[PDB]
This record gives structure tokens, C-alpha cells and sequence, in this order.
């Protein structure tokens, strides 16, 4: 595939989630909560009530949604699954990624964990389920980097949920097949095909011995299964909309469910009549984590599509008006950029976030210019309109709730802008070429010593990402880390030729040429797109002081002397043929 | 085990070790590689490079062609990798000990018969090329890494003085056979090249050491006469 260069405009420290939270993991030994955010960052929080600032660390190595996390090996290792098609092993005590598993071909959505055998299974949208032993994964080194793979098979559609029992002898998969497939992880042999759900299944649970299974589905029903009898022994319909999260107690008698309806219920498995409305969240519930320090669980941690994570007490369930009205403990969350507009200069962007705040950003410098508060977003676009045209040279994606700018070979070097037109004090400048040199400024291979493009500098903490177009992430690093021995060796293998040409060879990109017709108003000419109308004015003057005597026209409209041909072709011309200009004496 | 393929391996390591200061990385049906995010270790690289040099040291016992590449390559390797400088000198000094007579009064200074393989008489050790590599590597050592070496000058000084006072008979060489067909004639011709090559190397050595001192230059002329006289006898017969 073709390699793309992308980077994120952000702060050095993103303390709070900038998007929803997909998964939760609670560490009872250290009293730590892990949140797998949709902003591609895993964060560690102290659940101690005393701490006014629960933030501990950010585990930032993924490049897309983090879908599932499992805390294994007595809280020393964290396994994470993500939409960037990778499974990653983390050091949960220090907070750094140890290794990356690239066996999956699509989004990885589920992680199953067996505590006794330290066995972890990863399933995703590629219909594959891989089995992993954590001890083998954690023992990997630079020389020992090979692992034997045992993959379950038989599932004909994309998996959305996965579960294993405590003893590591039963594994259940939920998918859009609307059926539950059960294997034995030890022998990798198919056991049974549970049927009865009429929609996608996103939640799965099993008891300690793996004889009963709880499943919640998008059809809005919770089904209790018996693996011995291979049948659905009970069905619970307590939700108006699809059930997305399930939690059960150690006795496997009460199930906690939440979904798109934003309501969380505690239902007794022995009798579905006993139902308790725990709370009513402000967003659809994506995942829940039970506090298992005491039996019954004192509280439950709830992750929603919002950036805020709330803890709801469960004191009085066993002792509709909701049991709780305000969460006991609240983890703060940030704002997600939801709207984006690239201005006419192809250098500044107006963004609007979930807090309705509008901000002004500089793509070239990869920084924010100013906060505009809650000003109308459409009005601010009109108040900043300029009659200039620059070709597109970058793309913006907001999948992580942050500004990620992608550079592609097709149009990275399409924008030639004069220094005077930009803020740099006129020689011609290529915006894409200047940005690439600033991104790879610390790379020793780009030194011939001067560093960078010599005009501006992106913030050192800028995450630079190299990945295949519509593919996988080849290499991710910060801007300031290019000088290291490991990064430089990795950069030599990942950086494509079209970036080497400009950042290393220091070659200059092509100059786009726009031919046009000069005819007398009542001889085809080809010129640079950046050429001003004055240059065409003086050429006619020599053909027949030039500014005063000659006025150029297009579509029976006057042309500004300082306006360039590229702008004229885009706005005034409004035609699909070669730009025609008409000259007449003033 | 097959020969003529270890020669290419020696060439591969030599070219790869004289050009790159950093070497080394950062399967079955169901075996996959895992991207371990481990930082580059200098200590691991040094051990990796040292192990390769230890594998090259074991090749100094092969054919004279393989020894020739290593002598030509060790100078480039020692200039690229300064951490392997100590490995080269110990490897080079040990090889010299196999042919250097450490007795301060026995002549000749070198066992020219130990460099010859008889089975057809051929050359087993290019002793003159070994001394050339030692002299150049030592000269680079004493002018680059300082800001065994104190013993290498002592040996080279010892070879210098004893070669001059050698009567040109201790090499078993005015004209014994010097033929191109007889076994003893071929051995003498091969041994004639080694002693002339040694004289050239020591002429280069005594020029730089002690700077422009008279005594060393008198030793160069006497060393040259040793080379010139044996050059004349081989030229007139052939």
C-alpha cells in the first residue's frame, strides 16, 4: 500500500478523555481504574475518595479507538484491543507498551480473560479468535519475538463480544450471526451453537465453572444459558433498547445491565420480577465495571459515549424512581471536536467541540491560535471568509475527538503559497513540503548543519504517525524523538520515497501551470497558478504605467491587480474550460 | 561444512563490520513475529559485534586466501568500530606469536618454515601481510584511541634489530635452489617473498617511530639492502 504521514494537534498532556470510554478495568490491589478511551489513550485513575486529582498516567500508543482492555497477572500486565487492528501488551505498573500483536485483519473488539490459566483471547471484525498465554507474551524480548498462534474457527460473521470462564475451559463468542458459538480453549474444538437471539450480541458473561452463560443483545433481551443442556433457560426483557453492557456478582445471581436506553438495572436471575433501577445515565452505556471489594458490590463504574466516567453506589439494592440521582464519584472528561472547517487559505481551521466552544487552529504550525468561546460557528466562517484559493493539501479526521492531519502523496505538495501571502517574511513556499520538514526536523538524515525548514516549528510533543492508506500503522513517534537510535533506524524503513525526496534529498516539488487565453474585449498563454493579475496586465502593456492604463476582465467582471490567476479560475470563472481573460484600456 | 562458502561468509561479515557500527535486529506455520517495543541496547550490540569477531578469529586457521582477506579487512573494521579495537589486537598478536621467535638472540626473528604447508609445497600464512596489518592497526591505535600496544612496539623493535643483524643465511636462502619446478626451489621462492615483504613493512614502521632520527634511518637502509640483495638474487636467476 501507499504510506501516509499523519500527526495529531494536541497538548503534551491530555489529562482527560477527549471522547467516549469503551472499556473499564478495576485494580483492587492498588485501587486503580483503567479507562479504554475512544480517543486512543488508556488512562489510569486513583479511585481513592481522598484524591481530588485522580489522574495518574496516560498510556498513549494506539492510533484509533481502544475497544477492550483486560488486567491480568495480578495487575502487572494490561492487554488492549483497538480499532487500529492491533492487540498490545502493556506494563500496567509503569504504563508503557511492551509489544504489539498484528495477527488481526480488522477492528479488534473483544478481549476474554481466564484468571486461573492466565489465558487471554482476542476477537474482532475479521471473524478470527486468537488465543494467547500472557506469560509467553510478557516473556518476549528483542531476540525472542516469536509466538505460536492457536486460533479458534467456525464463526461466519464479525465478533462483537467474547467471554471465558475463570478456569479457562469454556470460551463463548458473540457476533452479528445472532448465535453464540462455544469452544474449548484447551483443545480448540467446537462445543455447541447456542441460538435464540435475534440481533447482534455485545455482552457475554460466564460463571466460575463455565456451566452458565449470560448474554445481552441489541434486541434488548438478556438470556441465561445452560451449557450442560445447551439451551436458553431464562430470558429477561428489562430494557427498551439494545443491551450493551453486562455485569454479574461473584454468586452469579444478580445481573447488572445497561445499554442505549441510558438506564441501568439490577435484576435477580432467580426471579426477574425483582428489578431495581440503579440510575439513568446522560449517554448510552458502553461498558460497566463492578466494584468487587465487598459482597454485595458497593458500587459500579459506568463508561458511556461521553468523556465523563461516573461511579454509582449500590447501597440499598437488596434492602420508576432511580436508586441514585447523582454519581458518588466523578472522573472529569474533556471536549470532543465534532465540527471542522478548513479556511480558504488552507492553513487555518475553525473547530467546534461538544461544549460548543469554537477554536482557531494553525495547521502549518500545528498549534491552536485562539479560543473564540461560544460564538456561532457558521457566522465565524463568514466573518473569516477570504477571496483566495489554495489547493487542498491535507485531510482532517476527528475519529479520536482530536485534530489529526493526514498527508498523502497525491496532494501533499499541491499548495504553492508565496511567503508574503503567508505569515513568513517574497520567495515561493510549498506548505506540504515545509510541514514535512518540520515534522521530521529531529531526524538526523534530514541534516545537511541546519535543522528543519527554517520558517516555523511544530511543537516537539507532536505525535507523528506513519501508516498505510486505509491500512495499518507502520510506525508512531513524537516529533522530538526522531533523533534516537531506535527511532532513526525505524524511520529509515518506514518513511516512503515521496517523503525522502523532499525532507532528505531536498528536491523541489512540481509547479502547477494553468494555461489561459488573452483576447481583446469588445494567443494562449501558460503561467504559474500563483501569477498575479498585474503580471498579465504588464504583458499586455508591452504588447501594445501598465497598472493605470490596462484593466483586465473575466466573465464581464473587473479583476483585482493583486488577485492571482488561481483565485480567478476558482471563484470568478465559473466555467469548465480554459480560463479566458479580456483586456481593455482604462 | 562446505568450503568456498565460508569464504563468502568471511567477506560478508568483513564488509558488514567495516561499514556499520550498529548490527543486529531491534518461522513455522503458526509462528508469527511480535513487534516488541524494546529500546536499542548498546551493550547488546557490542556483544553481538564481539561474537562476530570471535567467529572471524576462528577463520585465521583456514586457507591463506581467507587469512589474506582478514588482514586486509581488520584495519577497516578497527577504524569503524573502536570498541572492537581490543579484539583485533589480541587476535593479531596471538597470530604473530605463532611465528615470532621471542628468544632475544636466536635468528631468524620469524619461523618462516611455520608459514609453509606441504602436502606440493604452498603458502599457508602470509606473514608479511600479517605484519602489514599489525603495523597499520597499531599506528592507528597509538594516534587515535589513546587520546599490548606497549608490547607490540617491543616486538616490532625486536624484529627490526634481529632482521638487520640476520646474515641472510638464517632464512635458508645466496642461491640454494630458487627453481620453479623443484619442491625446495618453490619453497625458497615463496619464502623469498615473505622476507622481502617483512622488510618493506618494517621500513614503513621505522620511518614514523622516533620521528626523523638518524639511527632508525640507518636501520631502514640496512633493511632495504636486505630486501634489495634478495631481490637481486631472485631476479638474476629468473
Amino acid at each position: 500500500r501507499k504510506v501516509q504521514v499523519s500527526y495529531v494537534i494536541r497538548d503534551e498532556v491530555e489529562k482527560y478523555n477527549r471522547n467516549g470510554v469503551n472499556a473499564l478495568q478495576l485494580d483492587p490491589a492498588l485501587n486503580r481504574l483503567f479507562t479504554a478511551g475512544r480517543d486512543s489513550i488508556i488512562r489510569i485513575w486513583s479511585v481513592n475518595q481522598h484524591k481530588q486529582d485522580p489522574y495518574i498516567a496516560s498510556m498513549e500508543h494506539h492510533t484509533d479507538w481502544v475497544n477492550d482492555i483486560v488486567l491480568c497477572c495480578n495487575g502487572k500486565t494490561l492487554i488492549s484491543a483497538s480499532s487500529d487492528t492491533t492487540v498490545k501488551v502493556w506494563n500496567a505498573h509503569k504504563g508503557f507498551c511492551m509489544s504489539t500483536l498484528r495477527t488481526h485483519k480488522d477492528y479488534v473488539k473483544a478481549l476474554a480473560y481466564a484468571k486461573d490459566k492466565e489465558l487471554v483471547a482476542s476477537a474482532g471484525l475479521d471473524r478470527q479468535i486468537f488465543l494467547w498465554d500472557v506469560n509467553t507474551l510478557t516473556a518476549l524480548t528483542a531476540s525472542n519475538n516469536t509466538v505460536t498462534t492457536s486460533s479458534l474457527s467456525g464463526n461466519k460473521d464479525s465478533i462483537y463480544s467474547l467471554a471465558m470462564n475463570q478456569l479457562g475451559t469454556i470460551i463463548v463468542s458473540g457476533s452479528t450471526e445472532k448465535v453464540l458459538r462455544v469452544w474449548d480453549p484447551r483443545t480448540c474444538a467446537k462445543l455447541m451453537k447456542l441460538k435464540g437471539h435475534t440481533d447482534n450480541v455485545k455482552a457475554l458473561l460466564l460463571n466460575r465453572d463455565g456451566t452458565q452463560c449470560l448474554s445481552g443483545s441489541s434486541d434488548g433481551t438478556i438470556r441465561l444459558w445452560s451449557l450442560g443442556q445447551q439451551r436458553c433457560i431464562a430470558t429477561y426483557r428489562v430494557h427498551d433498547e439494545g443491551v450493551w453492557a453486562l455485569q454479574v456478582n461473584d454468586a452469579f445471581t444478580h445481573v447488572y445491565s445497561g445499554g442505549r436506553d441510558r438506564k441501568i438495572y439490577c435484576t435477580d436471575l432467580r426471579n426477574p420480577d425483582i428489578r431495581v433501577l440503579i440510575c439513568e445515565e446522560k449517554a448510552p452505556v458502553l461498558k460497566m465495571e463492578l466494584d468487587r471489594s465487598a459482597d454485595p458490590p458497593p458500587a459500579i463504574w459506568v463508561a458511556t459515549t461521553k468523556s465523563t466516567v461516573n461511579k454509582w453506589t449500590l447501597k440499598g439494592i437488596h434492602n420508576i424512581t432511580p436508586l441514585c440521582t447523582q454519581p458518588d464519584q466523578v472522573i472529569k472528561g474533556g471536549a470532543s471536536i465534532i465540527q471542522c472547517h478548513i479556511l480558504n487559505d488552507k492553513r487555518h481551521i475553525l473547530t467546534k467541540d461538544t461544549n460548543n466552544n469554537v477554536a482557531y487552529w494553525d495547521v502549518l504550525k500545528a498549534c491552536k491560535v485562539e479560543d473564540l468561546g461560544k460564538v456561532d460557528f457558521e457566522d465565524e466562517i463568514k466573518k473569516r471568509f477570504k477571496m483566495v484559493y489554495v489547493p487542498n493539501w491535507f485531510s482532517v479526521d476527528l475519529k479520536t475527538g482530536m485534530l489529526t492531519i493526514t498527508l498523502d502523496e497525491s496532494d501533499c505538495f499541491a499548495a504553492w503559497v508565496s511567503a508574503k501571502d503567508a505569515g513568513f517574511s517574497d520567495p515561493k513556499l510549498n506548505l506540504g513540503g515545509l510541514l514535512l520538514q518540520a515534522l521530521l526536523e529531529y531526524w538526523p538524515r534530514t541534516h545537511v548543519v541546519q535543522k528543519g525548514n527554517g520558517y516555523f516549528q511544530v511543537p516537539p510533543h507532536t505525535p507523528v504517525i506513519f501508516g498505510e492508506a486505509g491500512g495499518r500503522t507502520l510506525f508512531r513517534l513524537l516529533c522530538r524523538d526522531s533523533g534516537g537510535e531506535t527511532e532513526s533506524m525505524l524511520l529509515n524503513e518506514t518513511v516512503p520515497q515521496w517523503v525522502i525526496d523532499i525532507t532528505v534529498d531536498k528536491n523541489m516539488p512540481k509547479f502547477n501551470k494553468i494555461p489561459f487565453y488573452l483576447q481583446p474585449h469588445a494567443d494562449r498563454l501558460s503561467a504559474s497558478d500563483m501569477l498575479q493579475v498585474r503580471k498579465v496586465m504588464e504583458h499586455v502593456y508591452e504588447k501594445i504605467l501598465a497598472e493605470e492604463k490596462i484593466e483586465l476582465l473575466c466573465q464581464d467582471q473587473v479583476l483585482d491587480p493583486n488577485m492571482d490567476l488561481r483565485t480567478v479560475k476558482h471563484f470568478i470563472w465559473k466555467s469548465g474550460g480554459d480560463l479566458t481573460l479580456h483586456y481593455r484600456q482604462k | 561444512n562446505q568450503l568456498d562458502a565460508r569464504k563468502s561468509a568471511v567477506a560478508g561479515f568483513l564488509l558488514l563490520l567495516k561499514n556499520f557500527k550498529v548490527l543486529g535486529s531491534l518461522l513455522s506455520v503458526s509462528q508469527v513475529h511480535v513487534d516488541v517495543h524494546s529500546h536499542y541496547n548498546s551493550v547488546a550490540n557490542e556483544t553481538f559485534c564481539l561474537e562476530i569477531m570471535d567467529s572471524l578469529r576462528r577463520c585465521l586457521s583456514q586457507q591463506a586466501d581467507v587469512r589474506l582477506m582478514l588482514y586486509e579487512g581488520f584495519y577497516d573494521v578497527l577504524r569503524r568500530n573502536s570498541q572492537l579495537a581490543n579484539s583485533v589486537m589480541q587476535t593479531l598478536l596471538s597470530q604473530l606469536k605463532q611465528f615470532y621467535e621471542p628468544k632475544p638472540d636466536l635468528l631468524p626473528p620469524l619461523k618462516l618454515e611455520a608459514c609453509i604447508l606441504t602436502q606440493k609445497i604452498s603458502l599457508q600464512e602470509p606473514l608479511d601481510y600479517l605484519l602489514c596489518c599489525i603495523q597499520h592497526c597499531l599506528a592507528w591505535y597509538k594516534n587515535t584511541v589513546i587520546p599490548f600496544y606497549e608490547d607490540l612496539d617491543d616486538i616490532l623493535e625486536s624484529i627490526t634489530n634481529r632482521m638487520i643483524k640476520s646474515e641472510l643465511e638464517d632464512f635458508e636462502l645466496k642461491s640454494a635452489d630458487f627453481s620453479q619446478s623443484t619442491s625446495i626451489g618453490i619453497k625458497n621462492n615463496i619464502c623469498a617473498f615473505l622476507v622481502m615483504g617483512v622488510c618493506e613493512v618494517l621500513i614503513e614502521y621505522n620511518f614514523s617511530i622516533s620521528s626523523f632520527s638518524k639511527n632508525r634511518f640507518e636501520d631502514i637502509l640496512s633493511l632495504f639492502m636486505c630486501y634489495k640483495k634478495l631481490s637481486d638474487i631472485l631476479n638474476e636467476k629468473a
